[PDB]
């Protein structure tokens, strides 16, 4: 696929490359839906890193037509996938490539279009979870005030979308409720760029967006008793060891090696070994 | 000047507190006035007639019933007030009714008030919704007053239903009284606004017998009260509890916040019940949900009266299931059989077969009668009630045995129900007979017979 | 900027090859920590084969440097056995009251340097020339420079749940607080020296004549001292403040400091007509005075799916009255906001803000004319808004002029800011205005209070005229 950008990111837009990534994105798929028969191999090399940056600055150039459209749809529900199966692969680095990530999909998902929004919002919620936001040009400038401004700029966007949608019933049901997910990760990720920005949506004019998004403001106020989930919920007293040869019988055998160290990690520390 | 609102303040509360003999018909007037005067200038007209309020008291229940009577007047034309004035709603809760319920001794008749204005409005009207609201800034003045008034006016006509008894209890006269002041609990349950310290066995009582009874609303609205309940049993800093008790609560809400106990007190479509309780073809109701739901409720009361000293809780609980226990009302027959059932810590030699009695008279009607499927029931309930009372029977009786020849009885008949309650019976019944070790010595094909032998002929 | 965090710096006496680790150029963070952990990992690579010893730099060490649990797990797995067996001796040069706190939350990942010789703790500048020779020492240029020009007030003690002797050392860009006797630190008795840089100090306080207050940034608990020259420590203090923000710079919100905006979004929402809002609003006030520790008549729960009355109000009342009686520290920020909420809320809920706030209104006298003028200045603000929301809403005026007004002119001592309010607000409008008349009007409602003061001072400011 990197044969495909003639000099300095010129993307060639030929047919035949156009159905080649047509196909790739259906096998990459078929590829990373399966989760069994051993994912230790799945490690590989570089393992999506370069190759989705280059597959969306191909499809970003495509344009605006139905084959078009719909292989961005596809590219779509491919990332949410991969975003799925984080913890089998293996990134040297992921931060600036989500970052990438975003850039290159907010920028062109706001008949078929308004299916692609919520095809597209709901890879952002999982591509926001936990990020932590940076710039990836920090020269030039303060990289804490350029992350107040990038808060700001992706903030906004996601208020003038709720604002959009605020204005059929089950797409708009979805966008309200997709998009305040949204809200909740990139607030919930960081908080120091966030709260000063964020702290005027507690007076909004939709009610149903105030408590959830005020929601998330306990959570953080509690961010900064599982003794007991270790003693009555982890043991499982008086009996032979039920839930232990239900998590034996249940867990498969891919995490085992996980399974394995989790168990004689506790009960060491509790003497019952 | 342009305004005077703290010179005729100042006037207005002198002469109350100077001379209270004309307060009457200054309240008579000022509310007409209120009423047709500018939305600015109304403003005046409440913060100028609360000290007028005080003084009330005295002229209720000095034996001059024309007087008397004319206070309701005044309350009633209060309570018109009160409705129209959603704008200005809060104002009027916290001037006027908060200092209203404040003084003590007009409690009574503002209830009674209250009371009678909802039960022209009916359930699911703007007025009883709005009232039972009320009745929430108005409680604060004296929470153990208008609990105790609230909790037994309604246990007085749950004990007045078995005059003129109907099956359904959604079908007897004054189903829609029950519900209309049900909303008000669920209202009034939010803070420890009821005493819940001394009057617990009684809240579980009403909780016990109303669960997934009526439409949907009411059906979330026993569930949310089940949740305040608990919380502020958790949250109230007289009973002063241990640590283990209130761990035990905390894990108890959790409890009833799971879906199954949606299940159980049967909302299983709707999602929150704080949404559908607010807003404003039934499934049928399944007996041994009752007895999960008792027994939960049995626990959590049993750990709370381990810290107390000789509360005396589960004697009260007691007689007020016994005595809707025995009496004839279908509505509350089954029910309060299963209470008496899961609670009890004692039981007398006479009082297991007046059990038996039931039974036997419960299965004539629906001998005789093949109109009603609740004639059947009751007996379902009767069997329910024999099987927790067995182990709690005293030194050896032949009704331990005999209870095994019930329990075939009951497996005679092709119902369904009746089957599976029987078959719990029979088992129990081993268990006990076998925990008693009489089956050591003998044969069951022995045993068994030997009281059928003097019984042979029937 | 790894490379200046952990570096391969000098050899000691015993002929090791000695490292430096300085802790505050340290963020803690993902990818930071693993930068961090490569980078030690990389450098220390030739030489954990040979005995090497290392010296932590943990000058202004604090919350932005830790390292995470998981992180800190870290450390003793991936490196070698012989790696950590090659350690002669860890330089610890500057342990505080943080770093202290932090080894006791973590007694049991560091209990291999628990009762450690390996460890030398650098209690006195002097000591690490024991070891190491001062040619040899590679320690950050701050490092040293705060160690220059201190202005160092012995026998002080800093009051606390156990007040601890200390010195307090004043330089020109920090403020050492030292401490003179020695407390346990992994098992050895060390003499802690917490350091407090430049953007940290934002209140400088004179208690009396022989304490003062200090407050640190990100920091709820204010420290105090006692000490014979205390006033001489607080003039160096607002000196070497005085100093550095007007040199240095010739609106950064942290969660933690808005206690006020997030108890009003809480109590206005509260009385909301959704059960869902109320549903929500009851938990995170129950988080709120859950974390920040302040009083209640009542306790409190947070559980989901309860059923809460349509109305609050005297629930709010009896809430937001007993906070402002309890503790005052927080009526500013809250009396700024609660007005722009009221500004843009329904007329509905415009009736309860002034029912729940005018027991808050009660309680700013003691912030006014308290020496310093930019809470007095924040005073005229709130004023200034509070006119304009009397001129805005000509509906509710009869009861905002008896709710708030009288409640103002009914205590002493603030009648000069109001009027001066009503001086310079009245030369705007000119006479004729509304905004001149109404206000006027309201002087009356004012005056009720208190006669003789308002009747004075308006006499006074005329007759001068």
């Amino acid at each position: 696929i990197s044969k495909f950008f003639d000099s300095q990111g010129q993307v060639l837009l030929t047919d035949t490359n156009t159905q080649f990534v047509e196909q790739t994105i259906a096998i990459m798929k078929n590829l990373l839906d399966n989760h069994t028969e051993g994912s230790s191999e799945h490690l590989g090399q570089a393992s999506i890193e370069t190759m989705m940056l280059n597959l969306v600055r191909y499809v970003r150039v495509l344009g605006n037509m139905v084959h078009a459209i719909q292989i961005k749809t596809k590219l779509c529900q491919l990332v949410e996938v991969m975003m799925a199966r984080r913890d089998d692969l293996s990134f040297c680095q992921e931060m600036k490539f989500r970052n990438k990530m975003v850039e290159y999909l907010t920028d062109w998902v706001m008949c078929l279009t308004r299916d692609l929004d919520q095809a597209s919002m709901e890879a952002v919620v999982s591509l926001l979870a936990g990020l932590p936001l940076q710039p990836e040009e920090g020269d030039g400038v303060e990289l804490m005030e350029a992350k107040s401004q990038l808060f700001l700029k992706y903030f906004t966007l996601f208020m003038n979308l709720l604002n959009d949608c605020s204005e059929m019933s089950r797409r708009l049901a979805s966008l309200r409720h997709c998009t305040v997910l949204a809200m909740s990760n990139l607030l919930n990720a960081n908080v120091d760029s966030g709260l000063m920005h964020s702290i005027g949506l507690g007076y909004h004019k939709d009610l149903q967006t105030r408590a959830t998004f005020m929601e998330v403001l306990t959570k953080i106020l509690q961010q900064g008793f599982e003794r007991l989930v270790e003693l009555v919920t982890m043991m499982g007293d008086q009996g032979e060891l039920p839930i232990a040869m239900a998590l034996a019988n249940v867990v498969p055998c891919s995490q085992w090696d996980e399974l394995a160290r989790v168990l004689v990690t506790l009960f060491d520390s509790r003497h019952l070994l | 000047p342009a305004n005077n609102t703290l010179f005729i303040v100042s006037i207005s509360k002198t002469l109350a507190a100077n001379e209270p003999h004309l307060t009457l018909e200054f309240l008579e007037e000022c509310i007409s006035g209120f009423s047709k005067s500018s939305i600015e200038l109304k403003h005046l007209c409440l913060e100028y007639m609360t000290p007028w309020l005080s003084n009330l008291v005295r002229f209720c229940k000095h034996n001059d019933d024309a007087k008397r009577q004319r206070v309701t007047a005044i309350l009633d034309k209060l309570i018109t007030m009160t409705i129209n004035e959603k704008q200005m709603y809060p104002s009027i809760q916290a001037k006027i009714w908060g200092s209203l319920g404040q003084i003590t001794d007009l409690l009574d008749v503002v209830l009674d008030s209250f009371i009678k204005t909802s039960a022209t409005g009916g359930l699911g009207s703007i007025k009883a919704e709005v009232m039972a609201d009320t009745a929430v800034a108005l409680a604060s003045g004296n929470v153990k007053l208008v609990s105790s008034k609230v909790i037994g006016r309604m246990c007085k006509i749950i004990d007045k239903t078995c005059l003129s008894p109907t099956p359904t209890l959604e079908q007897h006269l004054m189903w829609d009284d029950i519900a209309i002041l049900a909303r008000y609990m669920l209202m009034l349950s939010f803070n420890n606004s009821l005493d819940v310290a001394a009057h617990l066995p009684y809240l579980f009582h009403v909780v016990t017998f109303l669960v997934a009874t009526g439409p949907l609303s009411l059906r979330a609205s026993t569930h949310g009260l089940v949740i305040n309940i608990i919380h502020s049993l958790c949250t109230c800093s007289q009973l002063h509890f241990s640590e283990e008790t209130k761990q035990v609560l905390r894990l108890s809400l959790t409890e009833f916040s799971l879906p199954k106990f949606y299940l159980l007190f049967g909302i299983s479509k709707v999602k929150s019940a704080a949404v559908i309780a607010f807003r404003s073809e039934r499934e049928t109701f399944a007996l041994t949900s009752l007895e999960t739901v008792t027994e939960a409720l049995l626990e959590i009361m049993e750990a709370c009266m381990r810290d107390i000293p000789t509360c005396k809780w589960l004697d009260q609980w007691t007689e007020l299931a016994q005595r809707f226990a025995f009496q004839y009302n279908p509505s509350l027959q089954p029910r309060a059989l299963v209470v008496f059932g899961c609670i009890s810590k004692r039981v007398s030699h006479g009082q297991i077969k007046q059990i038996i009695r039931i039974l036997s008279k419960a299965l004539e009607s629906c001998l005789k009668g093949p109109d009603t499927y609740n004639s059947q029931v009751l007996i379902e309930a009767t069997v329910i009630a024999l099987t927790k009372l067995q182990p709690l029977l005293n030194k050896d009786s032949p009704l331990h045995k005999a209870l095994f020849w019930v329990a075939v009885a009951v497996l005679q008949l092709d119902e369904v129900n009746l089957y599976s309650a029987g078959t719990a019976l029979l088992e129990q019944n081993l268990h006990t007979l076998d925990s008693l070790r009489i089956f050591n010595d003998k044969s069951p094909e022995e045993v068994f017979m030997a009281i059928r032998n003097p019984l042979e002929w029937h | 900027k790894t490379l200046s965090i952990f570096y391969q710096a000098g050899t000691s006496k015993a002929g090791n090859p000695i490292f430096y680790y300085v802790a505050r150029r340290f963020k803690t963070g993902q990818i930071n920590g693993d930068l961090l952990i490569y980078h030690v990992l990389l450098t220390l690579k030739p030489y954990y084969a040979k005995p090497y010893e290392i010296v932590v730099d943990l000058t202004h060490t604090g919350p932005s440097n830790r390292f995470k649990t998981d992180f800190l797990s870290k450390w003793f797995v991936v490196f070698p056995g012989f790696a950590y067996d090659n350690v002669s001796a860890v330089y610890i040069y500057n342990c505080n009251s943080w770093v202290r706190e932090y080894t006791k939350y973590h007694e049991r990942l560091l209990t291999g340097l628990k009762g450690s010789k390996r460890l030398v703790f650098i209690d006195c500048p002097g000591k690490l020339a024991e070891h190491i020779e001062h040619e040899q020492q590679k320690l950050p240029a701050a490092t040293l420079a705060l160690e220059e020009d201190l202005k160092v007030f012995h026998n002080a003690l800093k009051l606390a749940h156990k007040d601890t002797k200390v010195s307090i050392k004043v330089g020109s860009t920090a403020v050492q607080v030292t401490s003179a006797e020695r407390t346990k630190v992994l098992g050895q008795s060390v003499f802690l020296n917490d350091i407090y840089y430049a953007s940290e100090i934002e209140e400088i306080c004179l208690v009396d004549e022989n304490q003062f207050t200090l407050t640190i940034a990100n920091q709820g608990t204010p420290l105090t001292f006692m000490h014979q020259e205390c006033e001489a420590i607080v003039q160096s203090i607002i000196h070497i403040r005085t100093r550095w923000e007007l040199s240095q710079p010739d609106t950064k919100i942290r969660p933690k400091d808005v206690p006020g905006t997030l108890l009003n979004i809480a109590l206005l929402n509260l009385g909301s007509s959704d059960p869902s809002l109320r549903s929500a609003a009851y938990n995170l006030l129950c988080a709120l005075t859950c974390t920040f520790n302040l009083k209640i008549e009542g306790q409190l729960l947070e559980t989901s799916g309860l059923c809460i009355p349509a109305n609050n109000t005297l629930f709010i009342v009896s809430i937001s009255k007993t906070l402002a009686a309890n503790e005052p520290h927080l009526t500013l920020e809250f009396l700024e906001e609660c007005i722009s909420g009221f500004s843009k809320s329904s007329i509905e809920l415009k009736h309860l803000c002034l029912e729940y706030m005018t027991p808050w209104l009660s309680n700013l006298v003691r912030f006014c004319k308290h020496n310093d003028d930019a809470k007095r200045q924040r005073v005229t603000a709130i004023l200034d808004k509070l006119i304009t929301m009397t001129i805005n809403e000509k509906q509710m005026y009869p009861s905002i002029q008896a709710k708030i007004w009288g409640s103002l002119g009914q205590i002493t001592d603030l009648l000069d800011v109001v009027l001066d309010s009503f001086i310079k607000t009245s030369a705007t409008g000119g006479l004729g205005s509304i905004k001149a008349e109404v206000m006027a009007d309201t002087a009356v409602a004012l005056a009720s209070g208190n006669v003789k003061l308002v009747s004075s001072k308006v006499i006074g400011r005329m007759c001068k005229i």
